[PDB]
Parts: structure tokens; sequence; C-alpha cells
């Protein structure tokens, strides 16, 4: 389960992709197809998404209800319709679309007719237009590290984008362990402003997931190698490093409801939760999901019917199983003076790193 | 919140109960993973401050003053001080008390016999030591309406009144039978009660310098394990060895602002003239010695 | 003490510690305000009043230095990470009060050495378990996402080697003869045995790789074009081991360490192959879906002519010398 995404209206359906990220280990003519589950009938998938090549990353588009877009292992981008499904309506050209597999695909909500962004291990970030796939993508940025004369092209392993951050900033993680920021301009076609962890913050492995809290968008975490870290929207070095772990971390995300707590998933098999409201030293609680590794986590943004926001956590296993965990009514619900305390703590840590 | 009930028992397990709860199981427990002290927990007290959740204080015979903080389905322990010379191990501790005027300064009694004054600030240091007693001090308690003054009741059949500034005692009270515990009166300063081998004995420093005001035998058959004072009314509680707990209402002959009844009309006097009279009495003993 | 105010450690349990530091700073501010009064004094040797004022101030400082030592011990019992604790020290590195803090640091130094042993031992246990899986090339391996099975090991080994090496460069900076302490010496002896065992595993992987690099360079030259099945369905014959070699070379340059001999020539042109393979493909496909489209007994000559036109090339195909640009296009004008 290479990537998961939730339905934007509410927690009714969960679109999930399927591909092998192990190199050449994928069989000859393996079944290349993403599915979409409903929480009413979890026996078999509600609808099938037939693709040209195995789909690496998919996501729902909040702008157009049920329009799933996905990045293939080939380098191709695809877009389906969640109602009819079957075959993909928009497919990129083979030659101009980047080499090596789409490591992240996210929608640019802040636009009339939706647009989509896409990074790769080729190390070329791209801003695609969904209405107009035409002759390749609009914007081409290669991820150079250091500037000066030394220019090495390093694979864009994770991409983060938020409404509160705005259409200006695109927060990009790399293979080498650094994190770059690409501010798109109508002036100069693109600029790579900040370099988060050129020196100290450098992760020991690739930055597999970035995310920023919906409650406080200044503060974002990146889940590289063994140890998750937390950053601030100007500073170079990370504010809070959080331990090391049993095996590596594949993914991790903030609770959309609660600023304090954020959930990591380990390749050992365990999920582990860090609730910073109570304790900053130890884990809140750990939970075995599967003996097989965990390749992705996603959490429900917005609630409907019975399930409120931040309650259900869809987690993707290497076996190919996708578990949905109803969290405790304390963990998703806001505790008293939570948002105030975490703002004070982060402000204290921002003063720390200055000092 | 009077519902919160602090409990200490053998194997140095720390229990918390709520009277409100119907099921009547412990709300909280200490385990080996929560760094529970070994042997027993002789004394246990609540911290009045409620800024940092709910602070519960405990002492063990192992001799580690432990501060316990209430969290959601977990107990966080913090070593306050260690009791601690050409001996083996840590010194044993049979009682502790916190000064109500200064929350930093707190006294601790030892099986060694030497009472110690201690700060929450510095963990691995003593503010002062008192080499008065010869045997294990059962109960130390600060006096009401005055700082830097306290009683202790030891196995060595002597009840002694210190001032924190001085290193030795100001007064001692030799009784033939073993002293079991001494407790200050809450309504008036310079009034305490001492229980000894079926004999409860109340003193007043204004009324008599040495001699006992009242001596009584609540119950004939057993021995007296502990006594405690009520803050609202003049009523003493007295425990027996057979789990029996008899209460005793004191005489009105003892009181406060006694020299003249409703004289000067001082409201401040009830929490200051008490502070002044022990000082006036304290000076008298310094002239004697 | 002026530096102490500025310090904002921010670690673990918060405010309560900084509040305690603030009250400590206020007490100091009262003492220095009382010293500033300079009643008599004025460095007069004949006056024996300053000497008394020193003894009063020295006692206040000795009380203050004991409160600092207690605050440092609380703050150290909190972070619970060799990194977080080393960061705390650095804040008070200029705020060491000569021997009274140094007596506390001696005890603190022993605890750091014990913490680094546990991490170092834990890495060793992860390396031994991993080493088996890396060589095996099992599912759920230490190798992370799409890497080569060879370069992936070296990057994995590097990531471990880098984790262990960060505290040692920090430990060297500590004073008070940490190197002379027998406890430190036992950690260094352990470290050396782990680094050697990791380096030995890298040496086995590079040596085994260099042999595979020589075998792969042969395949490329004699690869040509292969067309399988009863139906003539010619395709790209490019070996998977040549694609993995092409990726392997790029990750070696990223980690720097060392590089292969005469595999540079394959990596420079590498880009040109990845345009030419796509470009080639273009035509290849079209041929397939051209072969199966017929029902042909009408217009044999055309189709034949494409077969007869293609029938060399494939023969032509040698990655030694690519003139694909043309071929391609002449086909393309006719396909």
């Amino acid at each position: 389960v290479s990537e998961i995404s939730w339905h934007p209206e509410g927690p009714t359906k969960v679109a999930v992709s399927y591909a092998i990220m192990r190199f050449q280990q994928m069989p000859e003519k393996m079944p290349t197809q993403a599915y979409v589950w409903d929480l009413l009938n979890p026996n078999s998938p509600e609808i099938k998404l037939m693709s040209p090549s195995a789909v690496t990353n998919i996501s729902y588009n909040q702008k157009i209800p049920d329009q799933i877009g996905g990045g293939c292992y080939n380098g191709l981008l695809a877009v389906w319709d969640g109602r009819k499904g079957e075959n993909p309506i928009m497919i990129s050209p083979v030659e101009n679309s980047h080499y090596e597999p789409v490591t992240h695909f996210h929608w640019l909500m802040s636009k009339t007719g939706s647009e989509c962004v896409t990074t790769s291990t080729d190390g070329k970030v791209m801003w695609w237009d969904t209405r107009k796939f035409e002759a390749g993508p609009v914007e081409k940025l290669n991820i150079i590290e250091g500037l000066g004369e030394n220019e090495e092209i390093i694979g864009g392993t994770a991409l983060e984008y938020n409404v509160e951050a705005g259409p200006s900033k695109f927060l990009i993680g790399t293979e080498s362990g650094s994190i770059l920021t690409a501010n798109k301009k109508l002036k100069k076609p693109v600029e790579i402003t900040t370099r988060y962890g050129l020196d100290q913050g450098r992760h020991l492995g690739p930055v597999y997931s970035i995310n920023r809290s919906n409650q406080n968008p200044k503060y974002f975490l990146s889940v590289g190698d063994w140890s998750c870290k937390i950053w601030v929207e100007d500073l170079k070095t990370p504010i809070i490093r959080t331990k090391y772990h049993g095996s590596y971390l594949s993914d991790g995300c903030w609770s959309p409801t609660r600023s304090g707590a954020f959930f990591l998933v380990r390749r050992d098999g365990w999920m582990d939760v860090w609730d910073y409201y109570y304790r900053q030293n130890e884990i809140a609680f750990s939970h075995k999901v599967s003996d097989s590794p965990l390749t992705c986590i996603k959490i429900n943004q917005t609630g409907g019917a019975y399930h409120n926001s931040g309650k259900l956590c869809a987690i993707g296993d290497q076996d190919g199983t996708v578990t949905i965990l109803e969290l405790c009514d304390s963990l998703y619900t806001m505790q008293p003076k939570e948002k105030d305390i975490i703002n004070e703590m982060f402000e204290r840590e921002y003063r720390k790193e200055k000092n | 919140s009077a519902a919160l009930l602090a409990v200490g028992l053998y194997d140095g397990t720390v229990l918390v109960y709520d009277i409100r709860n119907k099921h009547k199981k412990p709300i909280y427990q200490s385990t080996v993973r929560n760094q529970k002290h070994t042997d027993p927990v002789w004394q246990v007290k609540w911290n009045p401050d409620t800024s940092k959740n709910y602070n519960f204080y405990s002492i063990s015979s192992d001799g580690r003053v432990m501060n316990w903080i209430l969290m959601k389905n977990k107990l966080e322990p913090e070593e306050v001080i260690l009791l601690r010379s050409t001996l083996i191990g840590l010194a044993c501790g049979l009682c502790f008390d916190f000064n109500k005027f200064e929350p930093h300064i707190f006294l601790v009694g030892t099986e060694e016999g030497k009472i110690h004054k201690c700060s929450r600030a510095y963990s691995g240091q003593y503010q002062e030591t008192y080499n008065g007693h010869l045997l294990a001090v059962y109960k130390v308690k600060w006096n009401n309406f005055h700082p830097r003054t306290f009683i202790s009741a030891s196995a060595d059949w002597t009840v002694r009144i210190w001032d924190s500034k001085y290193t030795s005692q100001i007064i001692c009270f030799d009784l033939s039978m073993m002293v079991v515990d001494a407790v200050w009166a809450p309504y008036s300063s310079t009034v305490f009660a001492c229980a000894t081998m079926d004999k409860v004995q109340v003193y007043d420093l204004n009324v008599d310098k040495l001699n006992k005001l009242a001596e009584q035998k609540i119950v004939k058959q057993p021995k007296l394990t502990n006594l405690s004072f009520n803050y609202k009314d003049p009523i003493l509680l007295v425990g027996d060895s057979h789990g029996g707990v008899t209460l005793v209402k004191l005489s009105p002959n003892l009181c406060k602002s006694g020299p003249e009844i409703k004289q000067t009309e001082d409201k401040k006097a009830m929490e200051e003239f008490k502070n002044v009279k022990i000082e006036d009495y304290e000076r008298e003993k310094m002239e004697n010695l | 003490f002026n530096k102490l105010e500025k310090i904002e450690l921010g670690g673990t349990k918060g405010k309560t510690l900084t509040e305690s530091i603030a009250q400590i700073f206020k007490e100091f501010e009262e003492a220095v305000q009382a010293f500033t009064s300079v009643s008599y004094d004025i460095m007069n040797i004949a006056e024996k009043k300053f000497d008394d004022d020193f003894y009063e101030f020295r006692s206040k400082i000795k009380e203050l230095e004991r409160r600092l030592a207690s605050v440092i011990t609380q703050g150290f019992d909190d972070y619970d990470t060799i990194y977080g604790r080393f960061k705390l020290l650095d804040n008070f590195e200029g705020l060491l009060t000569r021997p009274i803090i140094a007596d506390e640091l001696e005890k603190k130094h022993i605890v750091l050495l014990e913490m680094y042993k546990q991490d170092l031992k834990q890495v060793q246990s992860i390396f031994l378990e991993g080493k088996q899986f890396v060589d095996s090339m099992h599912e759920n391996a230490p190798l992370f996402l799409n890497m080569p099975p060879i370069a992936g090991a070296l990057t994995w080994c590097k990531s471990l080697r880098d984790r262990i090496q960060e505290p040692i460069e920090k430990l060297a900076q500590l004073g008070q003869g940490i190197t002379e302490r027998e406890e430190y010496k036992d950690v260094q002896k352990l470290y050396t045995s782990i680094t050697k065992s990791i380096k030995d595993y890298e040496d086995q992987k590079i040596l085994s790789w260099e042999k595979e690099v020589e075998d792969s360079s042969q395949d490329k030259l004699k690869q040509t074009l292969l067309c399988k099945d009863e139906n003539d369905l010619i395709k790209v014959n490019f070996d998977p081991s040549l694609v993995r070699l092409l990726k392997e070379v790029k990750y070696f340059l990223l980690l720097r360490l060392e590089v292969p001999t005469t595999a540079k020539d394959i990596y420079t042109k590498a880009e040109t192959y990845r345009t030419q393979i796509v470009a080639l493909d273009m035509i290849v496909d079209n041929y397939n879906h051209i072969k199966t489209c017929l029902l042909e007994p009408l217009v044999k000559k055309k189709i034949q002519d494409m077969e007869e036109e293609v029938k060399p090339g494939i023969e032509e195909i040698r990655w030694k010398s690519t003139n694909i640009d043309q071929f391609i296009s002449k086909s393309k004008s006719i396909v």
C-alpha cells in the first residue's frame, strides 16, 4: 500500500494505491491497478481504477468531488473519476514527463479549475495543469543543493503544501536528508528560498514524509530515517528532535483536530503516538497494526454522520492490507488550553534555537 | 478537594482513592516501573499548591522523599531529597512535614534519631540538622500561627520543642512511658497533645512551664498508636492498638486571648498575638539558658 | 549570572524550570543592587569593611551556585537523549562557576558515557539483524525504498556509521580528562570493533560489485535487439542489470567515498540512452500495434517493406555506437 488518501467531504471512502517500491523486485506483468474502499462494505473494493502502470501516490481533490489523481512508477501522471472509475481520463505524455517514479502527488486547492504538483527521485519538481496536460508540465525545477558552483541533482522524496501557508510556499524533502522551499513567482519562473538542515538538521536517511499542523501552520514535522523532527517556518535547524525508534519511520502526520499529538508509523510494524500536551520525553501509546511493515498513514480531515474529524487513521501495510483505527475519544478531542500550551512551548523552542 | 485521598502501605506502594467513586477500587497505584520505594511508607501528605496538577508527597524507611504528580492513567515520580558518615546504605525516615508559611522548607524525622530541615530547591544538601534526640523520631510537626518552630515525639520517652534557628531543643518533656506521637493544637499555638502507654497528656505553655494541665486514660485494655487534632472544634481523636478510635472534647479552661476577655478588640491578634506570644515565651527560655 | 537570564533551554517540562531560573535571577539582582551601594569601601586596604562585605557576598554566591547545580541536574534528568543533554551543556559552557559546577559535571560525564554505550550496543544489534537481510535481499529489509541492492547497503551502512560518529566528535570537546577515564576507553574500544565490522561489509559489497561491473559492460555491447514469440514483436533488450548499474553509479557519486573504473563513460552517455530508449520505444510500440492491426492480405508489400526495412537495424543494434536519431526518424516518416 504505497499511499492512502481520504474522501474530502467526510470519512465515507478511502482511495488507496498499490505498487512495489523495491527495485526490479516487482514481477513481469503484475496487476497494476488502484482500488477505492467504502466503510459500509469492506469485503471487496467499491470501485476499480485501471491504470497504464502501477500507481505510487494518489489523492482526492476537494475542489472537484470524486476526482482522484495519481503518479505511476513509469513517471506518468493519471486522473480518474471516483463515480465511474474504470480507465483514466487525463494521462501525461511519455517523453516530456519525468523519468523514475512519482514520489508525491498533491492538488493545488487554491485555483478555480484544479492544478496538481509532482516530485520524483529524478530530482525534478513539476507544477501540472489538469485541464491542459498538453505538451508536458508548466514549471520545471531541478533540486540543486548548496548553490555557488557545486550543483548536484537530488531526488525530491516528499512535498508539503497548505492553505494557511498559501500558494506561495512549496515545502520539499530530499534523498540526501535536507529540506528545500520553492516559492513560485509570476516574476522569475521559480526560486528555492530556504534550506532547512544544510548543516545540523540533515536527516541520516531520505525525508519520506513532511506535514504541518492545520491548527498552527508555522510548525511542520519531517519523518526522516529512525527519528522524526519538528521545524519553524524561517529557522534552519530543527526545534524538537524526538528520540530514535525500532527500525525506520515510513510516514507521520499531525492530528487535524489537535495541535499537540502527531502519529508516526514504523517499518517494524508498530504505530507510535507523541502527545506533547502531557509528556515530551516518552511515547503516549504504541500499537501493533501488522507483523508486515507500515508504508503509509493518513488521518480523516473533516467528519460526517458518526465519525468526527481526526478519529479514523487509515494505515498502509507492505502485505497490502489497509487498517482503519478508531482512536480514543481523548486523543482526537481537544484537551483544555491545548492550542495555547503548544504555541507557548514552540515559542520557547524558537527562543531556544536563536540562543 | 477532600475527595482525593492519599494512601501509603507496606512494600512502599502509593495508592490514591476518590470517595465520590462507587466501585471503591484505587484511582491510581505506584509500580516498580513508576519507581516505587521499597520497605514501607510511614508518612504521606498532599501539597496545597494545584498549579502543577496535584502534588502528593511520601517518605519511605528506604529514605527517599518522593513527589508524585497525578496524570491521565500514569503517575510521574520525582526524588525530592535523599536522607543519607561511616555507615552502610541510606538513613531511614519515619516522618516528614512541610512548613505552611514557606513551602520550600520542610522537616524530616529519621530512625537514626537526628531530625533534618530540608529545601525542595537543593536535592543533595541539608539546610540544617538537629542532634537533640537519641532514638527514632516518630512524628515531627510545625507549630500553627508561627514559622521556624516545631515539636517532635521520639521512641526515647521525651517530647522536645525546637526553633529552626537554634541547633539544639529549647524545651524537653520527660515522661516515664514511651512517647508515641505529639500534635500541635490548631485553634491556639503553645498547645500540644502527647499519647503514652494508655495516657493522653495535653500541655499549654502560657498556663504551666513544665507541669501537665490534663492527663487522662481514654481506654484501659489496649495501648495508644496515634492521636490527631480537629481544626474546627476543640476535639482530639485517639487511636488504640485494637483498631478502636475514641474522640475526646477538651475543657474550655484552655483558650486564646485569655489574660482579659474581649480586650483591645484586635481581629489581627488571632493570627499575630499567637505569633507574638510564642516569641515572648521563646525569649524567656533563652534568658533561663 | 547575567548570561543565566538569557538562557531558554525549552526542554521537556517547561515554564516551571524557567520560573525557578527567574526567581534565582531576581535574588542575584537584589544581591548585586546591595553590593552597588558601595557604603565606605572604595578599595581602601586600611578599611576592614570591604573584606566583611566580600564574605557576605561570597556566602550569597555559594547559596546561588547550589541552586544552579540543582536546576542543571533537573534539566539533565529531562531531555533523556545524548543530543538534547549535550545541547544543554553547550548553553552553560560559558556559565561554569569554576570547581562547584565541575564537581557536578564529573558525575554528569559518567552518565553520558553509559548512554552512548546503550545506543552503540543497540546499533550493533540492528546491524547484525540487518546485515543478514541486506545480503539475502528479503522483503522488509534495512534498504529503504527504491535503491540498488548493492549501493543501498553502502548508504544504509553509511547512515549507521554517521549516527555513531556524531557523539565521538562531541566527546573529544569535553575537558576534565574524559579520555583518561577507564569508562570512556571501554566505549572507544567497542566503537572501533563496530566501525571495522561495518567497513569489512562495505569492502565485500564494493569488491563483489566491481566484478559485476566488468560482466555488465560485456552484455551492453552484445545486447543488440531481441524479438520473441511466433508473432514478430521486437522490443528493447536492455538488461535490467544495466539499468540497476546506471542507478548504482549515481548513488556512489552522492556518497562520494569511491567510484568505479571505466564506468564513467557509461554514466555520461547514461542520459543519452534514457532519451534514445524512450525515443526508440516510441517506434517499437508502433510496430507491435501495427503487426496485430491487420485481418494485410490486401497490402502485404507495405507491411513487408517495414519488416524488410526493419530486418537489418535489429542486426545493426549495438550500444557500442548509436546512430538511433536517424533510423529512428526514417522509420517514423514511414510508420
